[PDB]
Protein backbone atom coordinates (compact mmCIF):
# COMPACT_ATOMS: atom_id res chain seq x y z
CA UNK A 1 0.00 0.00 0.00
CA UNK A 2 1.28 3.56 -0.90
CA UNK A 3 2.09 5.61 2.41
CA UNK A 4 3.24 8.94 3.81
CA UNK A 5 4.33 9.28 7.05
CA UNK A 6 5.50 12.96 8.26
CA UNK A 7 7.92 14.02 10.90
CA UNK A 8 9.42 17.33 12.04
CA UNK A 9 6.45 19.00 13.91
CA UNK A 10 6.50 20.61 16.85
CA UNK A 11 6.51 24.08 18.52
CA UNK A 12 8.85 27.36 17.00
CA UNK A 13 9.33 30.87 18.44
CA UNK A 14 8.04 33.81 15.87
CA UNK A 15 10.85 34.01 13.03
CA UNK A 16 12.12 30.92 13.26
CA UNK A 17 13.12 27.81 11.20
CA UNK A 18 11.80 24.36 10.86
CA UNK A 19 12.00 21.59 8.79
CA UNK A 20 9.23 18.81 7.79
CA UNK A 21 10.50 15.08 6.59
CA UNK A 22 8.10 12.97 4.63
CA UNK A 23 8.82 9.51 4.55
CA UNK A 24 7.29 7.68 1.08
CA UNK A 25 6.72 4.08 0.43
CA UNK A 26 4.78 1.64 -1.60
CA UNK A 27 5.47 3.54 -4.78
CA UNK A 28 7.91 4.61 -7.30
CA UNK A 29 8.40 8.23 -5.68
CA UNK A 30 10.41 9.43 -8.82
CA UNK A 31 7.37 9.27 -10.74
CA UNK A 32 5.18 11.45 -8.88
CA UNK A 33 4.66 15.32 -8.42
CA UNK A 34 4.59 16.21 -4.21
CA UNK A 35 3.33 18.66 -2.53
CA UNK A 36 2.60 20.03 1.07
CA UNK A 37 -1.26 21.55 2.00
CA UNK A 38 -1.55 22.91 5.13
CA UNK A 39 -4.79 22.70 7.14
CA UNK A 40 -5.10 25.77 9.76
CA UNK A 41 -6.51 25.42 12.86
CA UNK A 42 -9.95 27.53 11.29
CA UNK A 43 -9.94 23.86 9.13
CA UNK A 44 -9.04 25.51 6.29
CA UNK A 45 -6.56 24.18 3.48
CA UNK A 46 -4.52 26.04 1.59
CA UNK A 47 -1.46 24.48 -0.90
CA UNK A 48 2.04 25.78 0.22
CA UNK A 49 4.37 23.99 -2.23
CA UNK A 50 4.77 21.42 -5.27
CA UNK A 51 7.39 19.80 -6.66
CA UNK A 52 8.05 17.84 -9.79
CA UNK A 53 9.13 14.15 -10.09
CA UNK A 54 12.80 14.74 -11.04
CA UNK A 55 12.33 18.16 -8.70
CA UNK A 56 13.63 20.27 -11.05
CA UNK A 57 10.90 23.14 -10.59
CA UNK A 58 9.22 23.97 -8.24
CA UNK A 59 5.98 25.94 -6.89
CA UNK A 60 4.71 28.09 -4.33
CA UNK A 61 1.71 30.44 -3.47
CA UNK A 62 2.68 34.18 -2.92
CA UNK A 63 1.51 33.42 1.18
CA UNK A 64 4.86 31.51 1.05
CA UNK A 65 7.35 32.53 -1.25
CA UNK A 66 10.38 33.52 -0.56
CA UNK A 67 10.05 31.69 2.96
CA UNK A 68 9.41 28.14 2.49
CA UNK A 69 11.60 25.38 0.27
CA UNK A 70 10.40 22.25 -0.67
CA UNK A 71 13.10 19.62 -2.05
CA UNK A 72 12.94 15.81 -2.37
CA UNK A 73 15.82 13.24 -2.35
CA UNK A 74 14.34 10.60 -4.75
CA UNK A 75 16.91 8.20 -3.63
CA UNK A 76 15.82 8.15 0.05
CA UNK A 77 12.39 8.06 -0.75
CA UNK A 78 11.88 11.63 1.26
CA UNK A 79 10.28 14.98 1.27
CA UNK A 80 11.07 18.11 3.21
CA UNK A 81 9.54 21.12 3.53
CA UNK A 82 11.87 23.99 4.71
CA UNK A 83 10.57 27.03 6.63
CA UNK A 84 11.90 30.30 7.69
CA UNK A 85 10.81 33.49 9.15
CA UNK A 86 7.77 31.74 10.59
CA UNK A 87 4.71 33.87 11.39
CA UNK A 88 1.43 33.05 13.17
CA UNK A 89 -0.60 32.46 10.35
CA UNK A 90 1.52 29.40 9.42
CA UNK A 91 0.49 27.74 12.54
CA UNK A 92 -1.39 24.32 11.19
CA UNK A 93 -0.92 20.86 10.19
CA UNK A 94 1.53 20.07 7.89
CA UNK A 95 0.03 17.49 4.64
CA UNK A 96 2.19 15.85 2.66
CA UNK A 97 0.51 14.94 -0.13
CA UNK A 98 0.59 13.18 -3.54
CA UNK A 99 -0.53 13.77 -6.86
CA UNK A 100 -2.07 11.55 -9.67
CA UNK A 101 -0.22 10.84 -12.63
CA UNK A 102 -3.11 10.93 -15.19
CA UNK A 103 -2.79 15.38 -14.83
CA UNK A 104 -6.25 15.00 -13.74
CA UNK A 105 -4.49 17.54 -11.15
CA UNK A 106 -5.80 15.94 -7.89
CA UNK A 107 -3.93 14.76 -4.80
CA UNK A 108 -4.25 10.68 -4.44
CA UNK A 109 -2.76 10.68 -1.02
CA UNK A 110 -2.54 12.20 2.10
CA UNK A 111 -0.50 11.11 5.00
CA UNK A 112 -1.42 11.94 9.14
CA UNK A 113 0.14 14.81 8.88
CA UNK A 114 2.59 16.63 11.51
CA UNK A 115 1.65 19.81 13.51
CA UNK A 116 3.72 23.41 13.60
CA UNK A 117 2.79 25.53 16.81
CA UNK A 118 4.49 29.25 16.13
CA UNK A 119 3.95 31.11 19.43
CA UNK A 120 6.11 31.91 22.12
CA UNK A 121 5.05 29.23 24.35
CA UNK A 122 7.00 26.65 25.80
CA UNK A 123 6.60 22.73 25.10
CA UNK A 124 4.91 20.73 28.22
CA UNK A 125 4.60 17.36 28.44
CA UNK A 126 1.12 16.06 29.34
CA UNK A 127 0.28 14.43 32.94
CA UNK A 128 -2.26 11.47 32.89
CA UNK A 129 -4.23 10.93 35.70
CA UNK A 130 -6.83 7.81 36.01
CA UNK A 131 -10.39 7.91 35.87
CA UNK A 132 -11.58 5.53 38.16
CA UNK A 133 -15.04 4.74 39.78
CA UNK A 134 -15.52 5.83 43.65
CA UNK A 135 -17.11 7.63 47.09
CA UNK A 136 -20.73 5.91 45.00
CA UNK A 137 -22.42 2.81 43.93
CA UNK A 138 -21.02 1.51 40.90
CA UNK A 139 -23.42 -1.41 40.07
CA UNK A 140 -24.23 -3.88 37.26
CA UNK A 141 -24.09 -4.42 33.65
CA UNK A 142 -20.97 -2.42 32.46
CA UNK A 143 -18.03 -0.09 33.93
CA UNK A 144 -16.87 3.33 32.37
CA UNK A 145 -13.25 3.95 32.61
CA UNK A 146 -11.03 6.62 31.51
CA UNK A 147 -7.55 8.94 31.36
CA UNK A 148 -7.23 12.63 32.10
CA UNK A 149 -4.87 14.19 29.87
CA UNK A 150 -3.84 17.79 31.35
CA UNK A 151 -1.43 20.57 30.85
CA UNK A 152 0.54 19.84 27.71
CA UNK A 153 1.57 22.16 24.99
CA UNK A 154 1.17 22.08 21.84
CA UNK A 155 -1.36 20.12 20.65
CA UNK A 156 -2.44 17.15 19.56
CA UNK A 157 -2.35 14.41 21.83
CA UNK A 158 -3.42 10.67 20.88
CA UNK A 159 -4.60 8.13 23.32
CA UNK A 160 -5.10 4.31 22.46
CA UNK A 161 -6.64 1.84 24.61
CA UNK A 162 -4.55 -1.86 24.92
CA UNK A 163 -1.88 -0.23 22.15
CA UNK A 164 -5.02 -0.21 20.15
CA UNK A 165 -6.60 -3.98 20.71
CA UNK A 166 -9.52 -1.77 22.39
CA UNK A 167 -11.26 0.08 20.07
CA UNK A 168 -14.97 -0.84 20.54
CA UNK A 169 -17.29 2.06 22.68
CA UNK A 170 -13.81 4.27 23.35
CA UNK A 171 -14.61 8.35 23.53
CA UNK A 172 -12.02 10.64 23.05
CA UNK A 173 -13.28 14.49 23.41
CA UNK A 174 -11.61 17.11 21.65
CA UNK A 175 -8.49 19.18 23.90
CA UNK A 176 -9.53 22.24 25.66
CA UNK A 177 -7.24 25.43 25.74
CA UNK A 178 -7.24 26.91 29.37
CA UNK A 179 -4.26 29.50 30.38
CA UNK A 180 -2.11 28.39 27.76
CA UNK A 181 -2.28 24.66 28.36
CA UNK A 182 -4.16 21.94 26.99
CA UNK A 183 -6.05 18.80 28.51
CA UNK A 184 -8.70 16.17 27.47
CA UNK A 185 -9.94 12.98 28.58
CA UNK A 186 -10.74 9.58 27.34
CA UNK A 187 -13.07 6.66 28.34
CA UNK A 188 -13.80 3.71 27.35
CA UNK A 189 -16.64 1.46 28.93
CA UNK A 190 -16.40 -2.13 29.33
CA UNK A 191 -18.03 -5.50 30.93
CA UNK A 192 -18.36 -5.46 34.67
CA UNK A 193 -17.10 -9.06 35.01
CA UNK A 194 -13.65 -7.77 32.90
CA UNK A 195 -12.31 -5.02 35.30
CA UNK A 196 -10.40 -5.74 37.34
CA UNK A 197 -10.46 -9.30 36.27
CA UNK A 198 -8.02 -7.71 33.52
CA UNK A 199 -5.18 -4.94 33.86
CA UNK A 200 -6.91 -2.06 31.71
CA UNK A 201 -4.32 0.21 30.61
CA UNK A 202 -4.28 3.64 28.16
CA UNK A 203 -1.65 4.74 25.86
CA UNK A 204 -0.50 8.47 25.43
CA UNK A 205 1.85 10.04 22.69
CA UNK A 206 2.47 13.61 22.81
CA UNK A 207 4.73 13.46 20.07
CA UNK A 208 6.27 17.75 20.76
CA UNK A 209 7.43 16.39 23.55
CA UNK A 210 8.73 12.73 22.42
CA UNK A 211 6.26 11.73 25.24
CA UNK A 212 4.46 8.12 25.49
CA UNK A 213 3.07 7.29 28.49
CA UNK A 214 1.56 4.17 29.99
CA UNK A 215 -1.53 3.85 32.36
CA UNK A 216 -3.04 0.92 34.17
CA UNK A 217 -6.79 1.63 35.18
CA UNK A 218 -6.72 -0.43 38.67
CA UNK A 219 -9.44 -0.10 41.82
CA UNK A 220 -9.86 1.57 44.88
CA UNK B 1 -7.28 33.87 -6.51
CA UNK B 2 -10.24 31.67 -7.26
CA UNK B 3 -12.67 31.89 -3.98
CA UNK B 4 -14.91 29.00 -4.10
CA UNK B 5 -17.99 29.30 -2.30
CA UNK B 6 -19.59 26.34 -0.47
CA UNK B 7 -23.65 26.67 0.98
CA UNK B 8 -24.70 24.91 3.23
CA UNK B 9 -21.58 25.46 6.11
CA UNK B 10 -23.76 22.89 7.85
CA UNK B 11 -25.71 20.04 6.57
CA UNK B 12 -27.80 17.62 9.09
CA UNK B 13 -29.87 14.97 7.30
CA UNK B 14 -31.28 11.41 8.31
CA UNK B 15 -30.07 8.27 7.70
CA UNK B 16 -31.30 7.01 4.40
CA UNK B 17 -32.43 10.48 3.28
CA UNK B 18 -30.68 12.26 0.26
CA UNK B 19 -28.34 15.29 1.00
CA UNK B 20 -26.82 18.03 -1.36
CA UNK B 21 -23.65 20.08 -1.66
CA UNK B 22 -23.57 23.62 -3.19
CA UNK B 23 -20.62 24.24 -4.69
CA UNK B 24 -20.24 27.89 -6.45
CA UNK B 25 -16.63 29.41 -7.71
CA UNK B 26 -15.74 32.76 -8.41
CA UNK B 27 -14.74 32.22 -11.78
CA UNK B 28 -15.31 29.41 -14.56
CA UNK B 29 -13.22 26.07 -13.73
CA UNK B 30 -13.48 25.29 -17.48
CA UNK B 31 -9.56 25.29 -18.36
CA UNK B 32 -8.41 26.53 -21.84
CA UNK B 33 -8.18 22.60 -22.88
CA UNK B 34 -12.22 22.30 -21.93
CA UNK B 35 -11.62 20.30 -19.23
CA UNK B 36 -12.93 21.10 -15.75
CA UNK B 37 -10.94 20.69 -12.33
CA UNK B 38 -13.27 20.43 -9.83
CA UNK B 39 -12.48 17.74 -7.32
CA UNK B 40 -14.60 16.70 -4.03
CA UNK B 41 -12.10 15.27 -0.76
CA UNK B 42 -14.30 14.01 2.46
CA UNK B 43 -12.43 14.64 5.56
CA UNK B 44 -13.62 12.13 8.37
CA UNK B 45 -13.33 13.37 12.12
CA UNK B 46 -9.85 12.83 13.06
CA UNK B 47 -8.43 11.94 9.59
CA UNK B 48 -6.79 13.49 6.22
CA UNK B 49 -8.96 14.32 3.65
CA UNK B 50 -9.04 11.70 0.85
CA UNK B 51 -10.57 12.40 -2.52
CA UNK B 52 -14.03 10.78 -3.60
CA UNK B 53 -14.63 13.18 -6.74
CA UNK B 54 -11.93 14.22 -9.71
CA UNK B 55 -12.99 16.07 -12.65
CA UNK B 56 -16.68 16.77 -11.73
CA UNK B 57 -18.10 13.37 -11.69
CA UNK B 58 -15.67 10.83 -11.64
CA UNK B 59 -15.64 8.45 -8.36
CA UNK B 60 -12.30 7.64 -7.00
CA UNK B 61 -11.41 3.57 -6.63
CA UNK B 62 -13.30 2.54 -3.74
CA UNK B 63 -16.17 5.33 -3.83
CA UNK B 64 -19.96 3.58 -3.75
CA UNK B 65 -22.42 4.14 -6.11
CA UNK B 66 -24.32 6.81 -3.64
CA UNK B 67 -21.74 9.65 -4.34
CA UNK B 68 -22.17 11.58 -7.37
CA UNK B 69 -21.12 14.86 -8.94
CA UNK B 70 -22.21 17.86 -11.43
CA UNK B 71 -22.70 20.99 -12.86
CA UNK B 72 -20.19 23.42 -14.92
CA UNK B 73 -18.64 26.79 -15.61
CA UNK B 74 -18.86 27.89 -12.18
CA UNK B 75 -21.28 25.56 -10.19
CA UNK B 76 -21.25 22.27 -9.05
CA UNK B 77 -23.12 19.86 -6.50
CA UNK B 78 -22.03 16.60 -4.86
CA UNK B 79 -25.09 14.80 -4.14
CA UNK B 80 -25.49 11.28 -1.36
CA UNK B 81 -28.79 8.93 -1.89
CA UNK B 82 -28.60 6.81 1.09
CA UNK B 83 -26.67 8.75 3.74
CA UNK B 84 -25.04 5.62 5.86
CA UNK B 85 -23.97 6.93 9.00
CA UNK B 86 -20.07 6.32 7.98
CA UNK B 87 -20.59 9.52 5.51
CA UNK B 88 -20.77 12.45 8.25
CA UNK B 89 -17.34 14.68 8.23
CA UNK B 90 -16.23 17.62 6.58
CA UNK B 91 -17.00 17.82 2.06
CA UNK B 92 -14.28 20.32 0.31
CA UNK B 93 -14.74 21.02 -3.21
CA UNK B 94 -11.28 22.05 -4.78
CA UNK B 95 -10.65 23.80 -7.89
CA UNK B 96 -7.30 23.29 -9.94
CA UNK B 97 -8.36 24.91 -13.34
CA UNK B 98 -6.26 28.11 -12.22
CA UNK B 99 -3.31 28.74 -9.83
CA UNK B 100 -3.15 28.85 -7.18
CA UNK B 101 -5.43 25.64 -6.67
CA UNK B 102 -7.90 26.34 -3.84
CA UNK B 103 -10.46 24.94 -1.63
CA UNK B 104 -14.12 25.56 -0.57
CA UNK B 105 -14.15 26.17 3.40
CA UNK B 106 -16.09 23.05 3.76
CA UNK B 107 -19.67 21.42 4.29
CA UNK B 108 -19.86 19.59 7.64
CA UNK B 109 -22.82 16.38 7.07
CA UNK B 110 -23.96 16.18 10.46
CA UNK B 111 -26.33 13.39 10.63
CA UNK B 112 -29.86 13.25 11.90
CA UNK B 113 -31.74 10.72 14.29
CA UNK B 114 -33.76 10.18 17.33
CA UNK B 115 -32.94 11.93 20.65
CA UNK B 116 -30.98 10.35 23.52
CA UNK B 117 -30.21 10.15 27.05
CA UNK B 118 -26.59 10.35 28.36
CA UNK B 119 -25.44 7.67 30.36
CA UNK B 120 -23.81 9.86 33.63
CA UNK B 121 -20.85 8.37 35.08
CA UNK B 122 -19.17 10.51 37.79
CA UNK B 123 -15.50 10.57 38.91
CA UNK B 124 -13.44 10.95 42.14
CA UNK B 125 -10.01 12.62 41.04
CA UNK B 126 -6.82 9.70 41.65
CA UNK B 127 -4.69 9.94 44.24
CA UNK B 128 -2.00 10.50 41.84
CA UNK B 129 -3.59 13.61 40.79
CA UNK B 130 -4.43 14.21 44.77
CA UNK B 131 -0.31 13.73 45.84
CA UNK B 132 0.65 16.26 42.99
CA UNK B 133 -1.63 18.96 44.94
CA UNK B 134 -4.71 19.34 42.58
CA UNK B 135 -7.68 17.47 41.96
CA UNK B 136 -9.94 17.58 39.19
CA UNK B 137 -13.72 15.75 39.15
CA UNK B 138 -14.81 14.70 36.11
CA UNK B 139 -18.67 13.90 34.83
CA UNK B 140 -18.91 11.74 31.90
CA UNK B 141 -21.85 12.18 29.82
CA UNK B 142 -22.38 9.18 27.34
CA UNK B 143 -24.36 8.88 24.25
CA UNK B 144 -26.63 11.35 23.53
CA UNK B 145 -28.43 13.27 20.84
CA UNK B 146 -28.64 16.34 20.19
CA UNK B 147 -25.56 17.79 20.24
CA UNK B 148 -26.38 20.73 22.94
CA UNK B 149 -26.03 20.22 26.58
CA UNK B 150 -25.71 22.48 29.70
CA UNK B 151 -23.45 20.35 32.80
CA UNK B 152 -23.23 22.15 35.84
CA UNK B 153 -21.95 21.33 39.32
CA UNK B 154 -22.92 21.70 42.61
CA UNK B 155 -20.31 21.78 45.84
CA UNK B 156 -22.19 20.87 48.87
CA UNK B 157 -25.64 21.94 47.08
CA UNK B 158 -24.07 25.05 46.02
CA UNK B 159 -22.87 26.08 42.74
CA UNK B 160 -19.80 26.21 40.61
CA UNK B 161 -18.26 26.88 37.24
CA UNK B 162 -15.00 28.64 37.66
CA UNK B 163 -12.11 26.38 37.10
CA UNK B 164 -14.95 24.41 34.81
CA UNK B 165 -13.91 23.04 31.47
CA UNK B 166 -16.57 21.13 28.95
CA UNK B 167 -15.28 18.95 25.56
CA UNK B 168 -17.28 17.09 23.27
CA UNK B 169 -16.63 13.75 21.28
CA UNK B 170 -17.20 14.08 17.69
CA UNK B 171 -20.37 12.55 16.29
CA UNK B 172 -19.86 8.82 16.32
CA UNK B 173 -19.96 6.87 13.20
CA UNK B 174 -21.87 3.98 13.90
CA UNK B 175 -24.63 5.08 16.54
CA UNK B 176 -24.44 9.06 14.91
CA UNK B 177 -24.86 9.64 19.14
CA UNK B 178 -22.12 12.12 21.47
CA UNK B 179 -20.22 12.17 24.36
CA UNK B 180 -18.60 15.26 26.66
CA UNK B 181 -17.13 14.83 29.47
CA UNK B 182 -17.36 18.22 32.26
CA UNK B 183 -14.15 18.48 34.72
CA UNK B 184 -14.04 20.84 37.71
CA UNK B 185 -10.41 21.52 38.82
CA UNK B 186 -10.04 22.47 42.10
CA UNK B 187 -6.79 22.38 44.19
CA UNK B 188 -6.65 19.38 46.78
CA UNK B 189 -6.71 21.84 49.68
CA UNK B 190 -10.35 22.95 48.50
CA UNK B 191 -11.45 19.91 47.44
CA UNK B 192 -10.91 18.42 50.58
CA UNK B 193 -13.18 20.98 52.39
CA UNK B 194 -16.33 19.77 51.26
CA UNK B 195 -18.07 16.80 51.42
CA UNK B 196 -20.76 16.75 47.99
CA UNK B 197 -19.92 16.83 44.43
CA UNK B 198 -23.11 16.53 41.97
CA UNK B 199 -22.73 17.43 38.31
CA UNK B 200 -26.19 18.49 36.96
CA UNK B 201 -27.25 17.86 32.94
CA UNK B 202 -29.90 19.66 30.95
CA UNK B 203 -30.79 20.42 27.66
CA UNK B 204 -33.70 21.91 26.21
CA UNK B 205 -34.93 18.21 24.99
CA UNK B 206 -36.05 17.46 28.51
CA UNK B 207 -38.12 19.56 31.21
CA UNK B 208 -36.31 17.53 33.90
CA UNK B 209 -32.38 16.89 34.84
CA UNK B 210 -30.28 14.32 35.21
CA UNK B 211 -27.90 14.33 38.76
CA UNK B 212 -24.89 12.40 39.44
CA UNK B 213 -23.27 12.62 42.64
CA UNK B 214 -20.80 11.12 45.32
CA UNK B 215 -19.79 12.32 48.66
CA UNK B 216 -15.86 12.11 50.03
CA UNK B 217 -16.91 10.78 53.36
CA UNK B 218 -18.06 7.97 51.46
CA UNK B 219 -15.09 7.58 50.08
Amino acid sequence: DVKLVESGGGLVKLGGSLKLSCAASGFTFSNYFMSWVRQTPEKRLELVAVITSNGDNTYYPDTVKGRFTISRDNAQNTLYLQMSSLKSEDTALYYCARRDSSASLYFDYWGQGTTLTVSSATTTAPSVYPLVPGCSDTSGSSVTLGCLVKGYFPEPVTVKWNYGALSSGVRTVSSVLQSGFYSLSSLVTVPSSTWPSQTVICNVAHPASKTELIKRIEPR
Amino acid sequence: DVVMTQTPLSLPVSLGDQASISCRSSQSLVHSNGNTYLHWYLQKPGQSPKLLIYKVANRFSGVPDRFSGSGSGTDFTLKISRVEAEDLGVYFCSQSTHVPWTFGGGTKLEIKRADAAPTVSIFPPSSEQLTSGGASVVCFLNNFYPKDINVKWKIDGSERQNGVLNSWTDQDSKDSTYSMSSTLTLTKDEYERHNSYTCEATHKTSTSPIVKSFNRNEC
